RNA sequence: CGAAUCGCCACUUCUCUCGGCGCCAAGUACCUUCAUAUUCACAAGA
RNA sequence: GUCAAAACUUAUGGGCUCACGAACAAUGGAUGACGCUCAAGCCCAAUUAGUGCCCAUUAUUCCUUUGGUAAGGGCGAGAAAGUGU
RNA sequence: CCAAAACCAGCCUCUACUGAGCAAGAACGAGGUCAUGGUUUUGGCGGAAAUGGGGUGCCCCCACCCGUCUUGAAACACGGACCAAG
């Protein structure tokens, strides 16, 4: 079967991966934690460490834009397509928000994610801080 | 759109069978509860009052309203987009058969036909 | 290189960020007076030694020179024009040409680095003739088992 | 299957800052591992710091030293219990990221000729010490406290290196293609792309 | 008619789609709608795959690139309109003068390929410190 | 079993004091599929 | 600096410092902990730099409640001369 | 019902003198925002959906056993096992 080994090596002539598929239009945050003090949290008020924002400038460029804590429930439940798009029934979950102004003179920004707190859970991970709405 | 939607329950209510949950003053200079240090509970005040034009509206929309028999449906009659009969608990499902086959007659509401 | 009076420090992180300009005076042993009349906005003024890289370049020049002096003897040298022709000039022009651009010029390049990186392959795969190469150098011999058998 | 883990590199970093930054990225979810946890440096003399973990050591319970505190002296042990010094070490938040956080003392097989090795600047020594004043190496100190394998490690270090060297020049002809071959790409069709390439410094 | 649309997004520039199906995707923005209305943004489905369709300008991160395109004539694009022939009918009347539009222009040969680019934040990347 | 994750590589993955590529044609030629998935909505895709 | 919100360890500020240093003798162990040493110390000044930020039951503003023996207006369903529902 | 965008309003943020400086005044432009007001629009969901409540767990955070006399109680101060009736 080493065969097929030697067989192998005469044809492959030298490639590279390329990225093909769906391009990502978010920006990979983290939510940092809730706004807080030394007395304690304000968890109607999320931070979120956008990767290469470092500026309080660039901070400034996010605000507005909305932000997504994807993750996932334990059985699937309505989400925007359910009917239309039957392909996008996971028990892949998201909660939105919006960046809502920079904090502190680093890159992060506060998100508010709507009405509601952003579970705790949500710390130390993922946040998607998206692109729009788009002003530039 | 309600202040607080929990209960004000009495302090320490939970440790103790015999305590309701209903709310009493705390009292005592060293109740946590009545120094009103911020990690307890909370004690009821004015400020936790509701709206006041969406005060005693139930979620259906409706100020309920106590009905004991066909005749009080009449009560609601003209003020039937505001009120809604709620029956008597003890109205027998014997006369309740009446109030609601005539509280549908009329348009007016009822919380527990 | 030792900072003196016509060494040519490069600003680093301040508002004048990749400007270049001679040091005209030194001040004490953690500043410096820059001049450049090259460019519009390094009038004299006091950098920070910190602040400053110097450069290789150095016009010979005497210690609180009038800057009529100096924009003179750099332009009889062109220690400026000279040093832009550096790589170690030029990369900072280059990438304050990528952070300046716009999103069709970073198409216009990412043709090119494809462009390129696409004949880099093309070159080395007609040189993959010539070892090594995992898919290739490592097959030639590799066979030679293969004929051993 | 590998996760997304970032292989700091410790060597020459003072041993608090980089315990701090570190311990600031495993907060943010990143999963660092730590290496060459021997290399890393503290302000002063060893003899500053051998006081200094002599009165760390002298800690303990005397009702029952085997529950008291515990004084590891692994240099990599040390850079775990300074890292979770530094987090919510009680709070499952914290005693997670404590978790995501390996170090190791040299670099381990494993470890190496997995992907490139990240460094921490404002954790470099050169940084922040003032380069004349004297300073610690981790391990140096702690083979005094009782590490007993910092000879185990050097030898290990020694070996990765030799190899890693030699196979550095094993490659040496390879590196020399694509060197040659990229810039003989310049001189291929790419000829208005030759242009966009001199702008932007290509 | 009245329009806030604003002064970055101006019919025949090039447009990144930031959310929707056609993500990263270069598409021209060949009108506004009537009123203050979504774009009607173009790919060239001949180029990018994107249909004619309505894109809000939230949605979109406007080039400084673009196209002049005042010589193509998207009047068939109007909100009464929003595969059936009469549509497909339409873009096809519609790429043909909107991808020949950008043939005019000179460096109208990268355009072309600069549509069929895809936009993708790659890791890294600091689109807030990019400037398009 | 539906999941969160969203760059890869034997050009970094040695040491001691602009790594390459990838980002929509395996290439700079736009040949060429994309729609109705009907203007955001977990990328419906890896 | 981390814990800990904020200088992702800011200053394109000055000095000083090598061993300690950071308002009101005996269970092992306390600048709060770590750790820090061109400080993460001290004095000084600063705020993007010779061209700031974070956190209150506070302030301001908004919504709601309650009180006023506060100020006014009014008299599809409602419009009661009313302390209080 | 969930969303998203828009519009209007509101709201907020972002010369003069002097000898290059200030103790200094607006303007243009743009942004943000409904946990601000009014104007819909557009999509998504629709035996179920949806909002609300309830329950259980977790997460992050906050949180010293109450009554008591006392200047002072978490007190190494007193009274306090549970519940019912009183
Ligand atoms: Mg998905
Ligand atoms: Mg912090
Ligand atoms: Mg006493």
């Amino acid at each position: 079967n080493r065969s097929k080994k030697i067989q192998q090596l005469t044809k492959k002539t030298s490639t590279v991966k390329r990225n093909r598929k769906s391009p990502r239009l978010y920006m990979k945050a983290v939510l940092a934690g809730y706004t807080r003090g030394l007395h304690g949290q304000n968890k109607n008020t999320a931070i979120v460490r956008i990767e290469n924002v470092n500026t309080k400038e660039d901070a400034a460029w996010y605000v507005g834009k909305r932000v997504c804590y994807v993750y996932h429930g334990y059985k699937m439940k309505r989400c925007v397509r359910w009917s239309k798009a039957p392909a996008r029934r996971s028990n892949t979950r998201a909660i939105w928000g919006r960046v809502t102004r920079p904090h502190g003179g680093s890159g992060a920004v506060r998100a508010k994610f709507n009405g509601s707190a952003v579970p705790a859970s949500a710390i130390g991970k993922r946040v998607r801080v998206y692109l729009y709405p788009s002003r530039i | 759109v309600k202040k607080r939607t929990k209960r004000f329950t009495r302090h320490k209510c939970e440790l103790f069978p015999q305590l309701s949950s209903s709310w009493r003053k705390p009292r005592g200079e060293d109740s946590p509860v009545r120094r009103r240090y911020k990690g307890q509970k909370a004690m009821p005040n004015k400020g936790y009052g509701s709206d006041r034009k969406t005060k005693y509206i139930t979620p259906s929309g409706f100020k309920n309203f106590p009905i004991h028999n066909v005749q009080d449906l009449y009560m609601l009659l003209m003020q039937n987009r505001k009120y809604a009969g709620v029956i008597s608990h003890t109205v027998g499902a014997k006369s309740r058969k009446a109030i609601v086959r005539k509280a549908h007659e009329l348009d007016v509401r009822l919380i527990n036909g | 290189n030792y900072i003196r009076a016509g060494r040519l420090v490069r600003i680093i992180r301040g508002p004048r960020q990749d400007r270049v300009g001679v040091v005209v005076d030194i001040i004490d042993g953690n500043r410096v007076l820059v001049e450049n009349p090259a460019d519009k906005k390094m009038w004299r003024h006091v950098q920070n030694l910190k602040n400053v890289e110097p450069l290789k370049f150095s016009v010979e020049l005497s210690r609180n020179c009038s800057t009529k002096t100096l924009k003179n003897v750099l332009a009889e040298k062109k220690i400026l024009e000279k040093y832009a022709a550096t790589k170690s000039a030029r990369r900072i022009a280059a990438k304050r040409a990528f952070a300046r651009s716009t999103d069709f010029e970073r198409y216009q390049l990412r043709v090119a680095k494809r462009s390129r990186a696409f004949w880099t392959r093309k070159v080395f795969d007609e040189n993959d003739k010539k070892k090594p190469v995992s898919w290739h150098k490592v097959a030639l011999k590799k066979l030679q088992k293969n004929a051993k058998k | 299957h590998r996760p997304e883990i970032i292989v700091v590199d410790l060597k020459d970093h003072v041993l608090g800052r980089a315990a701090a930054i570190v311990a600031k990225q495993l907060l943010l979810g990143k999963k660092i591992t730590a290496v060459r946890c021997e290399q890393l440096t503290i302000a002063g003399t060893e003899i500053r710091n051998k006081i200094k973990y002599l009165q760390f050591l002298r800690k303990r319970k005397l009702s029952n030293p085997k529950l008291g505190p515990f004084h590891h002296r692994s240099p990599s042990d040390i850079f775990l219990r300074t890292v979770r010094s530094m987090l919510p070490r009680y709070t499952k938040r914290g005693q997670k990221a404590l978790r995501q956080l390996v170090a190791y003392e040299g670099i381990p097989t494993n470890v190496v000729r997995t992907g490139g090795r990240v460094v921490i600047p404002k954790a470099q020594r050169h940084y922040c010490y003032r380069s004349e004043r004297p300073y610690t190496v981790l391990g140096n100190m702690c083979k005094h406290v009782g590490w007993k394998y910092s000879d185990v490690v050097k030898k290990l270090e020694t070996a990765r290196v030799e190899k890693a060297a030699r196979h550095h020049k094993k490659t040496e002809k390879l590196r020399a293609a694509w060197k040659s071959a990229r810039k003989e790409a310049l001189s291929k069709v790419s000829k208005n792309n030759l242009e966009v390439l001199k702008k932007f410094g290509y | 008619e009245y329009t806030t649309l604003r002064k970055s997004c101006k019919p025949g520039t090039i447009a990144i789609i930031l959310a929707g199906r056609f993500r990263g995707r270069r598409v021209v923005i060949l009108k506004q709608l009537p009123r203050n209305g979504p774009l009607v943004i173009s790919g060239p489905m001949k180029y990018n795959g994107v249909p004619i369709r309505r894109i809000d300008s939230r949605y979109i991160i406007a080039t400084s690139t673009k196209v002049d395109i005042k010589n193509v004539d998207v009047s068939g694009i109007t909100p009464d309109i929003f595969v059936s022939d009469a549509r497909a009918q339409l873009q096809k009347k519609v790429d043909a003068a909107l991808i020949e539009a950008i043939r005019k222009d000179p460096l109208g040969k990268e355009k072309a390929g600069y549509l069929h680019s895809v936009f993708t934040i790659k890791p890294g990347d600091a689109p807030h410190r990019m400037r398009w």
